């Protein structure tokens, strides 16, 4: 527990490194149909 | 250095005992008898 010895040191090598991403800076838009449409009318999700 | 970066601590705090790695051992000629260990008395004139 208390200093010892080293035994083994990983590392990330080479683009298995973590990266850290901040949720703020992703920007999305959905953009799909119509809103106020009722049961009848069918939306339509404009995957493009 | 940001004002924005999640602090760790005050500001007015420099240096912490952050787990027991920190609790470096004396060098040889300086003995420390006590617990608390705040400083380490030099062997004194002679003793080894």
């Amino acid at each position: 527990p208390v200093g010892g010895t080293l035994l083994r040191t990983f590392t990330p090598a080479a683009a298995n490194a973590v990266y850290v991403v901040d949720p703020s800076k992703y920007v999305l838009t959905l953009t799909v149909g119509p809103t106020s449409v009722t049961t009848a009318d069918q939306v339509t999700f404009t995957q493009t | 250095a940001k004002y924005s970066i999640d602090p760790t601590t005050y500001h007015f705090v420099t240096h912490l005992a952050m787990g027991p790695e920190s609790c470096k051992k004396c060098p040889k000629g300086y003995f420390q008898p006590n617990i608390a260990g705040t400083v380490c008395l030099p062997c004194p004139s002679g003793f080894v």
